[PDB]
């Protein structure tokens, strides 16, 4: 019933999680979850942390209890929707918005993607990406990937010329990472390694470009520009 | 569905 020992349920449901114990993760994260809201109330800040855990736990349940071949699974990603989005809702009173916000964005679209509702998921993922354009350096390797995230999206959406200058977007960025480091340059034995790997990815990237500028190229996908 | 091989990519690219 005390803080102290909703802590002690915390600290032992983050050992759970890490352990493929997601069960006994989730029960640990719902009963600390519960003293958390006891104390503090269900939508005040004191709580959004544990909202998230508990989110976190129930996502990464429902994924291991699913089979793909072909309920538990359902209602967990229904519930892990429910926290996480009790999360962001409770962070948007907040004046300044943080990355916790952009982390949640993230959690939740992956609940989406996991709940087959690409839609919801995009929107997530560019409104992390709009915060993360206020809080992190514009060459941020996780502004790039929220970049390609958001492509891949919307090409397994069927909309691939969207994609494009997402993708785009995120190779300019590695290119500008490694030309800065490049520069920099001009620890440096770490920041040569980040320039090799920046270059593999930017060779991955220009690989998903191509594929997605003949993906635009399909005559269904394209008719109605030529028209 | 997304390909895992996107999913290694995203991760890589965040490092």
């Amino acid at each position: 019933k005390t803080l102290e020992f909703a802590e002690e349920l915390t600290e032992k449901g983050s050992v759970f999680l890490k352990e493929n114990d997601f069960a006994e993760a989730v029960d640990c994260f719902s009963r600390a979850l519960e003293i958390r809201v006891a104390h503090y109330g269900e939508l005040d800040a004191e709580c959004i942390n544990a909202y998230y855990r508990y989110g976190l736990a129930l996502l990464a349940k429902a994924q291991a209890e699913a089979d793909p071949l072909g309920d538990e699974d359902e209602s967990d990603l229904d519930m892990a929707w429910k926290m996480l989005d009790i999360a962001r809702v409770i962070t948007d009173k907040q004046s300044t918005e943080t990355m916790e916000k952009v982390d949640i964005l993230c959690s939740l679209a992956e609940v989406s993607l996991e709940r087959e509702d690409i839609e919801s998921s995009l929107s997530d993922y560019k409104n992390a990406l709009s915060i993360l354009e206020r809080l992190v350096e514009p060459d941020s390797r996780r502004t790039a990937e929220l970049n390609f995230r958001i492509c891949i999206c919307l090409e397994t959406g069927c909309q691939p010329k969207e994609a494009i200058p997402y993708c785009q977007k995120a190779l300019l960025i590695c290119k500008a990472r490694m030309e800065r480091l490049s520069n920099e340059i001009k620890s440096a034995s770490d920041k040569e390694v980040e320039i090799g790997d920046l270059a593999g990815l930017a060779e991955d990237l220009e690989k998903k470009l191509e594929d997605l500028k003949q993906q635009a190229e399909n005559p269904k996908q394209v008719l109605a520009e030529l028209m | 569905t997304i390909m895992p091989k996107d999913i290694q990519l995203a991760r890589r690219i965040r490092g």
